[PDB]
Formats: structure tokens, sequence, C-alpha cells
């Protein structure tokens, strides 16, 4: 059967792909309003100084989400 | 016998911060910042180049995602360092390189900026379609909630013209709405929000 | 939580009372032909997976003579970590060894 | 009929109230054949069962109930039906995938895969794919997977590609968002196709290539456009071929036909042919490369320029005033470095670039050519100091264009070379830098039907 | 010399099969796909 | 080197089984170019070089109605000097089952072989 | 007489360190006389 | 004698026949 | 080595699995017959479907197909607890040092502590402080009692708190080999002396001796009539050699195990316990066996017929009983004759298990239980994990060569053409890999196979030059996944004149029997070829010897 | 790289909670998700949903076997890199009722 091993070209959940183990280090802090703002307006331009281009403009639907026109 | 285990299964579904009502607008907030500390691997062609070979490995294809591990929607960072495997601050840290393979495993703390939704969450969103059967959302742009009709309350009823919908106003209703959350569903790639329409 | 924290805060305290500090390192300042034939090994595995080279490679497509060009030449980013048996250990570079 | 067989699906309906799931595989089986197996549902009970579901809604979450909804997922042929029940089955799809944000997971795997179909075939799917795209903006990285999927194959049928081809770069047309996984999608597997011929130089991949790579320069064309390229998404399309030849096409060794692509785009415009060539260059003379690229890009240069119609006449000097300034640059360092304990393989970067340059003169000369008939910076100065130089580039370039070289600038009075390759007698690692030397990279198309194309932006042989 | 069975996978090719050393079979398409081992063991 | 070898289908039977596999070819595929190899009745020429892979003879069976073949199994190809149709004690009708073959393997001095 | 050494292991509850290369292998960790003896670490130059 | 044991090295004894496995036993 | 490993393993804890199988393993086991008709096996018996998929079936738990399922284990419910055939050697001594009236050790309350509370001082770094607990030694009131185990067990307090103030021990405590020394001394003593005892000396009430046989039955001895006047005297203010039904033994250990606790703490813990998980009598009796997954039980063959499993019929036996064990308690429910066969049933049943673990201890040749797979220079545990059969190696006859370099090893083009090894291809190698793959797998300098980037292979045997060369065009060309930007592609070309291969004489005594030689790929030649000089180093002759050249 | 590296060399999944081997299994998903590697025994089945209030799954911890029954918890499963023949070795000594407690350490 084939379905069972073409998982095996699917899947690809290497530890390149994903780290090994994240944990929470501290409790989460509820952010303010003016933050959010003042995080995602400069989180953007983090590597434009290849691909990543198609999340992008991912990155740039997170640019229009707060004074955009929606 | 029925005290001593249970101490590790509320304990972990004790999900640990819940979302303030805040704002003064009714809704809730649930955009949250959670320190973290992460374990990746680093490549050897960035073994020149570390800060950008941990954001591209591992950060990059986490980001507009859901974890399973923080709980949230992952919406960015800022403040990726690796901690340095020298008790020596300096420039030149070094890692340790494995011994079956040329990659290296390192620890980094990051601030992850996770989207948090809960059962007992006030929300809204632009209302996307509507019709006899549902009413879809676009919470911030990006999520979808969806309140079925076994949620909503019964006296609204729906004018079909593909049609627009029948409050007690009689109105078809622009996008933004207040809601109150059912279960988040974590099954699919896309992240499903689930809500009631009930006050 | 905190308990990783706890848990984690132990570890960085113990890795910190075992790394003997560098004025104070007291073994040999030899290449101990153990780390020459590893630095050797492990570098020349990491030019087979695209690591930035540091030396005019005159067509030598063999991975392992690559990386004697850069030992010779004093151009690896290694420390080797020799563990004294109780858990301490003193991290020296390969600059400041010498080789046989 | 209408009047019976409208409560009838009722009763499977309330089979889940029961929780028996009885009359559901009789139903959902029904729905499930294929067109050519006579018993299946017609169009009138297709608006009757349809109708029923998106009312009601709240049933059919099930794990028995979740089969008829895989059945209207397989319900083939949709794309054909009558339109007032097309787009009813178009409006249950934004209702079944907009209550549960999950089977937008499933059904996408049908609207990818249906686009082998042709154009006027396929006018309805991106209508929607477009829809939901805008509606899930955190949908496009599994419908990035599928892409990579349902490519065909590479010995499928050309209308099973230059189909696809344009149903794929339909996509990019309505979203430039996604954007650069469509152009490394199809030169990526351009290059699947394009590399099985100069190892045969049948017929069957020589048309499929001439089908394809003719509508990809049309569909560019209608993006290198000044509407686009100074106001609109001829910047995202450029910058991401910019960044796709560097990355994908220039480390395959010898691949004809896929180098006119950046050629048919950076001609249209003296911005792009300004951009483009100061690009080549950034690689072509910088300390930060393997050397065999900087081998590969410079003879990529010399046979582009005496290769193109298309240019502006002082675009042709400035190139060759660099490549001039470079090796005077050169001048002072390594030429007195020579006669040490050493080969002349040191300088392959060196002899490579005269080459290039010296290509520049065989079929550009004319050009260089001022009122008077003098040279730009005194070419029986500069040409005839490197003739005559303490390296003999003579020797160590390639042995056609250095023949080319003597047997025009003995018609031509720039140098008197011809004396020195004579003295070559007995004096005369190596087998690949032959081979770079001999790839020129634009030589003319043994292609019948592209040429008709470039008819017009490409110097001849003569 | 060929034995007949299934068709194969990969989208390429409904190829038979043929056999490798001694302990798995392959096609003249060479994809082999895994439940191969012809029950390996023992004499005696 | 020559080298013989047994073959007999009255191995896996009774005293009393009924007479199941046959030498020879059957019907009902086609036996797929073995006479290149084996002659009419599941023998074969004497003199023909063989290697591993090969068919030596093809049993016909009425159980599983297939024409079946057996593999010479070793690593040095070789020929066939003789094949015998060994008779039968029992009786005057029971058929042939047991068929002996001489085969022959050349061995010229390589290298490392001892004097 | 393996496990002879096994029930007094057993019922000694006994973790095993996994340092000696006859019992370091059987789990496949790198042996640790040599070469083993020290672990090498990579200096990422930049920050 | 040294062909079966070329053929895998089993150059060993079962029984010990040695005087030291009284004890052993 | 394109895919990383992260998490390692450091120690392994040993331990007894619990009666909390049930939680990791629903597929428990009733029917003994597994191939029925139409070849198929059964769902409930030893060859179900969710012990792995089995036969070309889905896995009825992993869903997976034959080869890509790991298997899985299930239970086989025992009616009764039998006592483990492993440990019956430290419960029948627990029994003997037992009494079922006081439900003590015979042995006095402060002698039992004494030897517990110094074997909580050894099971940390320090021996020094372990005789100084003999040096407090002060008919007997309770107030000798209530006192004198007051202050030994406050030495031990002030000992340890000042060693683990100390470096001298951690919290996971020290274990050397002299403290290992000084353990075992006194647990091989403290079942010394506690195996031979008079009475329980709590009281008068003592219980009368037992005894064993070949792991199958338990004997409690009666009494004499020197001992009837004791118990009935002081424990107030049939024959001898009786069986004993096994759930007793269940009642007796499990009231010491709570009584004395604390000195079994210690026993049964050489490390220093920390979670403190109490010790049980699940450690010694076992209501369940675990079944294997079906991969790991495979039947054998002889001539063409595939025989019977050599597992199943050890765990058949045992399943068979399990019925006729159940099918016979129904008639003593019905309420002798009955009797006699139902404790026939439980000496068999556990004369049932004890075949199926040591065949040493069961009724020409028998069955190989799990211990007997294990214990020899042939078995598991010294030939396939110390003497692991290999990949990428070869062997031949050796020949001579003087025209060689010394630390050379001249070898057959047959050898050239097999032996693979991965070459990354990488922005300087790429040169010596388009002819690798031009040339494919029969020009000498060449390539077999190439690995893409996701994990899959390409093979290069069936095509020919011109596909090799649209492919050997290809190999720089990088790839639109997102995971595998970095992992290039990975050329197996044909072991070259560079690289560098072991040899291996068979008698391997000293490590200059096993040396390492560069590669000479010599034409025209059979055999491996060896320079004479390094026949010093293997004392082999050139006339029949067998050198295994590992790569 | 002649007792790991071409004998077997096979990356196994082991449970970093219990640290057992053959106690984990690869889940079967909805086959819209995508199925994930869980542990047994350190998972309790979805019939116990026994209730600061109440303990509502967040749906990242049920996982579903290949007969139907659901379980929640057991996760925290990671790839470690043993010989196969140890995988082997479990399965023999949990015949006799003996686990093997791998204490995979880095966490």
């Amino acid at each position: 059967m084939m379905k069972g091993s073409r998982r095996t070209g699917n899947n690809t959940a290497t530890t390149l792909n994903t780290p090994v183990v994240i944990h929470a280090t501290q409790l989460p802090q509820h952010v303010s309003t003016d933050e959010v703002l003042q995080f995602l307006e400069s989180f953007i331009d983090e590597k434009e100084n290849t691909n990543l281009s198609s999340s992008i403009s991912q990155l740039k639907r997170i640019q229009r989400d707060f004074k955009g026109l929606p | 016998n029925e005290n001593r285990e249970t101490a590790r299964f509320i304990k972990k579904h004790k999900k640990q911060v819940t979302n303030p009502i805040d704002e003064k607008n009714g809704t809730s907030n649930c955009i949250v910042r959670v320190p973290i500390a992460l374990y990746v691997s680093l490549a050897p062609m960035y073994l020149e180049n570390p800060l950008q070979g941990v954001m591209k490995q591992h950060l990059n294809p986490l980001v507009m995602k859901y974890n399973n591990k923080v709980g949230g929607v992952v919406l960015g960072y800022e403040g990726l360092k690796i901690l340095d495997a020298d008790p020596l601050d300096t420039s030149e840290k070094l890692i340790k390189i494995t011994p079956d393979t040329p990659f290296g495993f390192t620890w980094c703390h990051v601030n992850l900026y996770v989207w948090q939704p809960q059962v007992g969450d006030v929300l809204e969103g632009y209302i996307f379609i509507q019709s006899a059967s549902h009413i879809g959302l676009l919470i911030h742009d990006a999520f979808n909630a969806s309140i079925k009709k076994n949620n909503i309350p019964v006296d609204w009823t729906f004018v079909h013209n593909l049609g627009h919908w029948v409050d007690s106003n009689g109105e078809p209703i622009d996008g933004k709405l207040r809601f109150t959350v059912r279960n988040v569903h974590t099954t699919g790639r896309v992240v499903s929000v689930d809500g009631t329409l009930i006050s | 939580p905190e308990d990783f924290q706890q848990h984690e805060q132990i570890r960085r305290k113990t890795l910190k009372e075992k790394a003997i500090p560098k004025d104070q390192r007291a073994t040999t300042p030899y290449m101990t032909k153990y780390e020459r034939a590893r630095i050797l090994g492990t570098r020349a595995l990491q030019i087979s997976m695209n690591a930035p080279v540091f030396v005019d490679l005159e067509g030598e497509t063999d991975p392992l003579r690559i990386a004697m060009k850069e030992l010779a030449e004093k151009k690896i980013p290694l420390v080797i970590r020799r563990y004294l048996p109780d858990g301490s250990f003193e991290d020296w570079s390969v600059e400041e060894l010498i080789v046989d | 009929s209408a009047a019976m067989y409208s409560r009838f699906v009722k009763s499977a309906l309330d089979d889940l109230d029961k929780n028996d799931s009885t009359q559901i595989g009789i139903i959902a089986n029904q729905v499930a054949l294929p067109s050519k197996n006579p018993e299946r549902i017609n169009d009138k009970n297709l608006n009757i069962l349809l109708d029923i579901l998106s009312s009601n809604i709240n049933r059919i979450e099930s794990s028995r109930g979740t089969f008829l909804i895989q059945s209207i997922i397989n319900f083939e042929k949709w794309w054909e039906l009558p339109p007032h029940t097309l787009s009813k089955y178009i409006y249950f799809i934004k209702i079944l995938c907009s209550s549960i944000p999950k089977w937008w997971q499933d059904v996408s795997m049908i609207l990818v895969s249906c686009f082998i179909l042709p154009i006027k075939q396929t006018v309805c799917h991106h209508d929607m794919l477009k829809y939901f795209l805008r509606m899930i903006p955190s949908s496009m990285g599994f419908i990035d997977t599928y892409l990579a999927k349902f490519f065909p194959n590479k010995n499928d049928t050309r209308r099973k590609l230059v189909n696809y081809t344009s149903n794929l770069l339909k996509l990019r047309g309505y979203c430039s968002e996604l954007g650069f996984q469509i152009w490394s999608l199809l030169i990526e597997k351009i290059i699947s196709i394009d590399v099985e011929l100069q190892n045969e130089l049948i017929k069957e991949l020589s048309t499929k290539l001439d089908s394809i790579l003719t509508l990809v320069s049309t569909h560019v064309e209608e993006q290198v456009t000044p509407e686009s390229l100074e106001s609109g998404e001829g910047v995202g399309v450029f910058n991401t071929l910019t960044t796709l030849f560097k990355t994908h096409v220039l480390p395959t060794y010898y691949t004809r036909s896929i180098q006119y692509i950046m050629f048919h785009v950076s001609q249209q415009q003296l911005e792009l042919m300004d951009s483009f060539l100061v690009t080549l260059i950034d690689i072509s003379f910088a300390v930060n490369e393997a050397a065999e690229k900087k081998i590969k890009s410079l003879q990529y240069l010399g046979s582009y320029i005496a290769r193109a119609k298309k240019l502006s006449r002082t675009q042709i000097i400035f190139v060759a005033s660099y490549l001039t300034s470079w090796l005077n640059r050169y001048v002072i360092e390594r030429e007195e470095e020579v006669d040490q304990r050493g080969g002349m393989e040191r300088f392959k970067h060196f002899y490579a670039a005269f080459q290039a340059l010296c290509y520049i003169f065989c079929f550009r000369h004319n050009i260089f050519r001022d009122t008077d008939g003098n040279w730009e910076c005194e070419l029986d100065k500069f040409f005839q100091r490197m003739v005559i130089s303490k390296f003999n580039p003579l020797k160590f370039c390639n042995e056609n264009v250095m023949l080319m070289f003597a047997r025009i600038a003995q018609q031509e009075s720039v140098a008197y070379c011809f004396s020195i390759i004579e003295n070559n007698n007995n004096e005369r690692t190596r087998q690949q830098f032959i081979d770079l030397q001999s790839y020129f990279p634009y030589d003319p198309l043994f292609l019948k039907n592209y040429k008709i194309l470039m008819k017009e932006y490409y110097i001849e042989w003569s | 010399t060929f034995i007949r069975g299934p068709i194969c996978g990969t989208d390429n090719c409904p190829s038979r099969l043929w056999r490798i050393i001694d302990g798995r079979r392959t096609c003249q398409y060479g994809h082999v796909m895994e439940g191969d081992v012809e029950f390996n063991d023992d004499e005696d | 080197m020559y080298k013989t070898e047994k073959v007999d289908l009255a191995l896996n039977r009774n005293r009393g089984d009924p007479i199941t596999q046959h030498f020879g070819f059957g019907n009902d595929e086609w036996p797929k170019e073995w006479l290149e190899k084996l002659d009419e009745d599941g023998l074969p020429y004497i003199g023909t070089y063989v290697e591993e892979g090969d068919p030596i003879c093809a049993y016909f069976d009425d159980t599983l109605n297939k024409t079946k073949i057996k593999t010479y199994h070793s690593s040095e190809p070789a020929y066939i000097e003789e094949v015998n149709l060994i008779g039968d004690e029992s009786n005057k009708f029971q058929e042939l089952q047991t068929v002996s073959i001489k085969y022959r393997i050349r061995r010229t001095p390589q290298i490392g072989d001892k004097f | 007489t393996t496990c002879q050494f096994l029930t007094k292991a057993v019922l000694d509850n006994e973790r095993e360190q996994l340092d000696s290369p006859s019992a370091r292998i059987v789990v496949g960790k790198l042996n640790n006389v040599g070469t083993g003896s020290f672990d090498v670490l990579a200096k990422v130059p930049n920050a | 004698e040294q062909s079966h044991k070329k053929t895998k090295q089993a150059v060993s004894y079962d029984e010990p026949d040695e005087d030291e496995i009284e004890t052993m036993r | 080595i394109s895919k990383p490993v992260g998490s390692e393993i450091t120690s392994v804890d040993f331990g007894i699995l619990t009666a909390k199988i049930r939680n990791l393993s629903a597929k428990q086991i009733t029917n003994p017959t597994v191939l029925d008709n139409l070849g198929h096996p059964v769902s409930g018996g030893l060859y179900d479907l969710a012990l792995g998929a089995f036969l070309r079936n889905l896995c009825s738990t992993c869903g997976l197909d034959e080869k890509f399922c790991p298997g899985h284990q299930g239970h086989i419910e025992l009616p009764v607890p039998c006592y483990n055939p492993l440990f019956f050697n430290q419960l029948y001594i627990y029994l003997r040092a037992s009494c079922l009236f006081c439900h003590h050790f015979r042995l006095k309350s402060v002698e039992v502590h004494r030897y517990a509370c110094k074997l909580r001082l050894l099971q940390y770094g320090l021996i020094d402080e372990s005789y100084k607990l003999d040096e407090i030694t002060l008919d007997i009131s309770s107030t000798l009692l209530n006192e004198l185990k007051s202050k030994r067990s406050e030495y031990v307090d002030m000992a340890i708190a000042k060693a683990l103030s100390d470096g001298r021990t951690t919290e996971r405590g020290s274990f050397t080999a002299t403290v290992n020394d000084e353990r075992k001394k006194l647990v091989h003593e403290f079942h010394k002396k506690l195996l031979s005892r008079g009475k329980c000396d709590n009281c008068g009430m003592f219980s009368p001796k037992f005894r064993k046989d070949g792991f199958t039955k338990i004997f409690e001895t009666a009494l004499n009539e020197k001992q009837i006047t004791n118990n009935r005297v002081k424990g107030f203010i049939k024959t001898g050699s009786t069986y004993i039904l096994s759930t007793e033994v269940k009642n007796i250990l499990d009231t010491v195990f709570r009584k004395e606790q604390c000195v079994l703490q210690y026993v049964f813990h050489s490390r220093p316990n920390l979670s403190r998980k109490l010790v049980k009598a699940d450690s010694f009796f076992m209501d369940v066996l675990v079944v294997p997954p079906t991969r790991f039980r495979l039947p054998s063959k002889l001539g063409e017929e595939v025989h019977e499993n050599s597992q199943n019929q050890l765990l058949s036996k045992v399943l068979t009983t399990s019925l006729l064990i159940r099918d016979l308690n129904d008639d003593l429910s019905k309420l002798r004759v009955i009797f006699s066969r139902l404790m026939n049933a439980f000496v068999t049943i556990q004369n049932d298990v004890n075949a199926f673990i040591d065949s040493t201890k069961a009724q020409k040749v028998p069955i190989p239980g799990v211990k007997q797979a294990l214990e020899k220079k042939e078995g598991l545990f010294r030939k396939h994990m110390m003497g692991k059969r290999v990949n990428y190696a070869a062997r031949s006859v050796i020949s001579p060569d003087p025209n060689i370099e010394t630390n050379e090893i001249g070898v057959p083009p047959v050898f050239a053409v097999k032996l693979t090894y991965p070459e990354p291809v990488t922005a300087y190698n790429i040169a010596e890999l388009r002819q690798a793959v031009i040339n494919g797998p029969d020009k000498w300098p060449g390539a077999t196979q190439i690995q893409n980037e996701d994990g899959s292979l390409v093979s290069l045997i069936g095509m020919s030059v011109e596909q090799r060369k649209a492919l050997a065009n290809q190999l720089l060309t990088p790839s639109s996944n997102v995971s595998t930007h970095t992992l290039n592609k990975k050329v197996y070309r044909h072991i070259k004149n560079r690289d560098v291969v072991l040899m291996n004489r068979q008698p391997t005594l000293h490590k200059a029997s096993m040396m390492g030689h560069k590669v000479r790929v010599l034409p025209n030649e059979k055999t491996l070829r060896l320079h004479y000089a390094n026949t010093g180093a293997y004392n082999a002759d050139f006339d029949g010897d067998e050198m295994n050249m590992h790569f | 790289d002649r007792l790991l590296n071409s004998s077997d060399y096979t990356q196994a999944s082991v449970c970093r909670e219990c640290g057992s081997i053959l106690t984990t299994q690869q889940s079967v998903p909805r086959i819209g998700s995508i199925s994930t590697v869980c542990c047994r025994r350190c998972s309790m089945r979805f019939e116990d949903a026994k209730k600061g209030e109440k303990i509502f799954i967040d749906d990242s911890q049920i996982w579903e076997d290949g007969q139907g029954n659901k379980f929640v918890g057991g996760n925290e499963t990671t790839t470690v890199a043993i010989p196969f023949v140890l995988k082997y070795l479990d399965s023999e000594l949990s015949a006799m009722g003996i686990r093997l407690r791998y204490n995979v350490e880095p966490k």
C-alpha cells in the first residue's frame, strides 16, 4: 500500500523544522494595547536589511491589522 | 487512593493565566507576551550567522500558527538570545557540536506574543458571511469564528434574497459584532474558533 | 511555569561550578592525538554541510584535507571541553593548544 | 416527485437523532457515483439535497455524519453544471467551509488538483479560491504544499502542463502575496524539462518547453511594462526573478534555453537593462563568492553583450569601461607576482575576464568606433599591452575566441597577436576549466518555435 | 521470468517484479515499497 | 568439477497419494521462453550453458494448474553432461518422477589456486 | 550468567550510569575511551 | 581443521576440559 | 546523517512492572487458536492485528502497514497471581524469615533496625560513619528500646546532614565500588541471620517452617508438640508438608511489607530513594504476563513449509490452561473430585509460566524460554549486541604485492563497484561528482544512487547516459521546500583511490591486527592485494587467509 | 560506525515522562489533521474526564487510537537514536515483568 508510505514525503516534521522542547520560563503577562502596535510596527522590518517572502506579506498582512482600511 | 495522583492531572489542565475582561469596552484581552526557553538546532551553513540561523529554522516556521506548548497563537517575537555554553554577555558565544552529526544544539530564550483565547472570553470580529446556518467572523483580519444555529438566540431568523440576516432590529448586519467564546479548536492546520451568541 | 525555572537555575549553577577558569587551567598545552583526529573529523563534516571556509583552497575537493589546511594555519572556530572525571572541565580553544 | 423527494432525505437527516445512520450510506453513496455510473443523482435532486443542508446545519458534524460531506467534495464535474445549480453548489461550499474552518483543509485539495483542465474550462475555480484566500489569510501555508504536489510530471502531456502553468500563473495574477513560491515552483521544474535536451542534442521534450517558455515570456510581458515597472508589481516580479536567477539558474552547469527569460525580461526598459547588469557585476567582482561563480558570471556577461540586439549604445560602453578598469586596477598588484613559486591557475579569475572582454570586441567593435576611428581608452594600447603582457593571456583563454580575435584584429588593426599565437610551439584541473570557457550561455536556440519571438531581441552569428 | 502482482505507486509506473540478491525484490523502474523480507528465517 | 543433482517429486507424497506433478510442460499459460534452455518434456538439452536463475526442469502439477520450474542454484555457471530418466521399481505404469542431471564446472588455474 | 546478574540488579533498583564501554555501546552512546572522553564545542564568531 | 574454522572462527571447546572448573560448576 | 537526533539517553533505571499494564495496553487475549481457515489471524487471540500489522493487514492500533508499525503489547489476565520464577530466591528466603502471628521478622526489632540503619548510611558515600553505629549499645524494658533507637536514628540524621552540607555526597547519593562492597556484605549477612532462628521474638507467637521444591510448590511444615505448649500460653495471654495456595503468600508478604516498610526500603534501593515508591508484593507475584508484539514472534521454515512458532507454543499452554482453570471454576461454583484438579491446575499454571520463562525449571530437548536465548556466547546478549554484523564490508583471499605503498591495499574492480560512500555535494566537489554521475554504476569513478533533499533516493542503475547527464547537472539546484534548505544532495560515489578502509584478520588478539589502510583500485584482478611488510602485524601468510575489509 | 551507524541505526520514539519505548504509538488522526506520537501509560482515556471548577480539555491532548478510544495526556515524546536491538531487549525483559526507565535527560 502507498498512502501509508507517502506519509514519509508529506510530513517532514524534522528537528530542523521544529525545536525539540519549548518550555515557558515565566507566567504570561497580558500586554497593553499600544505596545502591540509598538511591537508589530517594529516586528516587520526584521529580515529586510530569498524565501520567507510569501510569509513576509503574511507578516505584511499583520501590517494593515490596526491602522489600514478593513 | 484518589488524591495523590490528581496532583498532575488537574494542575496541568489548570491553564495558568486567564484573560481579563479589561479596557472597559466589554471585550476581553487575549494578546499576551510570555517568555519561554526553546531548544533548537543550528545548521553548519549558519555557523557564522547564528542570529538568522535560529530565526529562519525554528521561529519563522512557527509564527501565525498554533502552538500546543504555550496555548496561544504565535504572533511574533523579539529577544532571541542564545545562551552561551561557556559560563564565563560576550559576542563570541559557543555551542556544542553533537557527536554523531555536525549539527549543534543550544538553548534560546525568546518572548513570544501569543494570542490566547479561552472559553468565557469576549471577542469581536468582522462578519465575513452569514446564512441560516452560522455567522462567519474575521477576528483581527485573520482568525475565523463561527457561531452555529443551535447557539444563536432563536428569535432571530434569516431572509434569503445568498441573503441577509434578520435580528430583532431586522438588519443586514455589518462587520463588528460581539459574542462569547465556546471551545477553541486545535484540530486542523487552520485554527478554528468556535463561539456562542447567547448573551 | 517556574518548576521549569527552578529546574533550570540549578543546572546553570551546576554548569558554572564545573568550569575551571582560564587562569587556573591545569592540563596539557598539547593537542594529544585525540583532539587532532577529531577536530579534523568534525571540521571536515562541516565543510560537507556548507560551513564558511577561510582559506585559499587550491582545487582540493577532498573534504578531510581541507580541514588540515585550516588546522596548520589556525582558522578553526572550535573549543575543546576536556572532562575531568568528577565533572569539571577546561574549555581549551584551538589557538591556545600546540600541535605535535 | 419533488413533493416526495424533499422530505425523503429528512429521514436520513433525522437518522442522526435515531443515531443509527441507516439511510446515510444510501444517499451518500448515490451522490458518490461517477458520471458514467448510470444510477447517479440528477440535477433536480441535487437542488433538493443541497438546500436541506444549507439551512439545517448542526446535525452533520458527526463521526457518522462526516461521510456525506466527503461525497460533496467527491462530487466531480461541478464546474459544468447549469447555473441555477452551479451557483447553488458554489454557494454551498462557501457555507460548508465557513461554519467549520476545518474543511478547507479538505476541499481545496480538489480545487488545486483540477487545474490540469484548461483556462476557459476553469474560470470558476479561481473565483472561489481567491475568495477563501481572502477569507483565511493564514491558509497560504498548506496550499503552499498543494501546488508542489499537483504540478504535473515531466512525462505528462503538454495539455496537462501548459494549461496548468496557465492555471497557476492565473493564481499569481490576483495574488502577488504568494508570489515567490510561484516562480520558484516553475523555474525549478522548468529545469526538470529544460536540461534534458542539451544531453540529447526527442521532440517530446522539445515542444514541452516552447509552449511553457513562450507562455511565461508572454505572461511576464504583461508585467514587465511601464504601467507596472514604475508603479505596480513589476518590481515584485523583477526582484523575485533576480533572486531566483542567482540562486537556482546560475549553479546549473550546462542548461540551455532558460537564461533567455532573464534576457527577455531585462530588455524592455533602460531601468532593467541597467539594474541587472549592475547586479551581475556585484556577483562577478566581490570577494564574497566562491571563484567558480565569479568565472561563470563573467562568462555569462561576455556572451550577453554581443548577443543582445536591444541595448542602448552607451550601455555597451560602461560594462567594458569597468571591465577595462578592473584589468588596470590589476596592474599594480599581480603583474610582478607571476614569477614566484606557484602556478598559472592562481589567476583563473583574470583570464576568464579577459576572455569575456575579448568577446565584447569580437561581435561589437564598430560601436566602439568613435568619430575618427580611435578607441575607448586607446585599445591599441590597452589590448596591445595585454597581448604582450607577462601572462600571455592569448594562450590561457579559449582557443576558439582567441582565434576569432586575431582573425579580426588583422582586419581591424587593433592587435597583431597572430604571431604570438603562432609562437606557442614547444611549450604547448584543466578539463573542468576548458568547459567553462566554451560555455557561451547565449548560443542560438535550436528549438524551432520560440526563436520566432527572439527574432527581434537577438543578434545572430552574422 | 517475470511473476505478476499489483501495480507500483509513485505516480510513475504500473511495473511488475523481479528479484534482487537474496533478501528483497525490486521492479524494472527501481521502485520498491516496504513489506518485503520473504519472512527470512532459520533451519532446524 | 563434475557435479550431479537428484530431482525427485515423490518426496512430498504418501505411499498412495495419486500422482499429481508431472515432468513436462502443461497448458493454461505461456511457459515464458524456457525452450531456450529446456526441451519439450521438462528437461534441458544436454550441453547447455546455464547460470544461476535459469530453469532446469519444468514440472507441471495438477492441483495448482501451473507450469512451475526450479532454479540451478550456485554461483559458478555450468553445463549439463547427462540427464538420466530414472526408472521405477513398484510397477510398470507409474510415470517418471525422478530425474538425475550431471553438470560440469570447468576450473582453470585462477589466481589463488594452490599447487 | 546474564540473568544471574540481573535479579541482584533489579532488586537493587540501580541507575546504570552508561560510562563503561560494554554498557555504553548497548545504548549506542559515543564510546568515552579516547575521542569520546571530551566534547567538541563550536565558537560562532558573530553575535 | 582450518577449513570449517575458516568458515567461522569457533576454535573453542564446549566443555572446559580443565581441572579449574570443579568449583565453577 | 542529514537527520540529526536531539535528545539522548544518559542513564537506564531498572524496575519491576506493576499491575498497571492495563493502562498502556488494552489488547487482552483470550483465544489460544490463531491461524483460522482461509489464512487469517484471529482478532482477540495471540496473533491479533492490534499487536501490529501482520501479513499485509492494517494494524488495529497503529493503522500503518507491515513495516511502519513498531508493535504493541498485551496482557494475559491470570486468575490468581503466580510468583515470578526470577524472584523466587528472594521471596522464599523472605518467607522463611517470616512469622504469620507477629507479622514481623524473627529477629528482634532492635536487631533489624540496627542493620537497616546502617544501610541508610551505605547508600551515601560514607563507610566510617557506618561502623560508628555499633558504638551505641546500651528482661529488657520498653524504656531501653524507646530510647536506644531514638539515639541511633538521631546520629544518622546528624551524619547525613553533616555529609550533605559537605561535598561528601549529593542529593542523588554516592555509589562507588568499595561502597558497593560494603553494601553486599551486610545484605549477604542480613540474609544469613534472618533465615535461621528459633521463634519470632516480639513474643512467643511464632510460625512453623517452610519447604520448597524445584520452583513449583511451597510446603508449610506442621508443628511438633514441643511448640503447641508455647503458642497456647503466650498467643492467648493436620500433618506436615501440606500444600499452600499461592494467594495466601500474598496475604503473608503484604502484611509484612507494610509492617516492615522501612527496613526493606533500604534493602531494595541502593541509590537514595527520592520519590518513596513503596516496596510492595507485585514486585514478586505476577498477575499478568505481557505479550510481545507479533513482529517479534514469527514462524520459521523447513524445506518449503513454514512451520510452527516457538513462542506461541509456550504461550498456548499457558492460555489453554487459563480457560481450563476458569472452566473448572464454574464446577466448584456449582458445589471432592473437583478440588483435586483445581489444585492440580494451580500447580501446573505456575509450572506453565515457569516453562514460559526458564526452561530449566519445568518439564528430547525442550523449548527455549526467554532466559535461554540470552545466556551463553551463543544467544542474544553476547552475539547480537557485542557482536553485531555490519553493512558496507567485504572479505577475500589476500595476495602479495611489493609494487604498491606499504600503507595501501590493492582492491579488485568487483569491490570497487559495490562499496559506496555518501559524498555531500558542495561548491568544490561538484566537478568530481558530475564525472561520478555521468559514469554511473559500471564505469569505475562513478555513482550508484543520489539522495535528494527530502530523504528520498534516486537510483542511477537503470538509466542511460542521457538521463544521468540530465540529472548530473541538477545537483546544485536548490529545491523549494522550507524544511530542506540546508540538506544538500548526498551522492553515493564508488570508493576511489583516496578513501580509507579497515582490515581485519579474524583471530584479532592485539590491536595491530585491525589497522587502517588507503585504497588503491587495481584493474584486471580478483583478490585483495596487500604489501609484504604488513604481514608482521597480522602474522598472516599469503596461502589461504581471509581478511575482512570493513569500510 | 561499526556498532550503530552500520548495524541498525534506528531513530525510535521515546516517551520522556515514563522513559519507556514500547508504550509509544503514532496515533490515528482525523484524516484532515496530522498523526503524531503518543505515550500510552502516561495518558488516561477520555472516559476519565473527571473534575479549579472544571478541567475541560484544550484538545491539544486528545488523540484517538486505531480503534476509537480517545486518550488525554501521554504526549512529550521525542526521537532518540537507539540501536534497534535495544527495542528488542525491552520486550524480552518486559516478558519478565521488568521495565527499563530510560532517563532521557535533555528536556
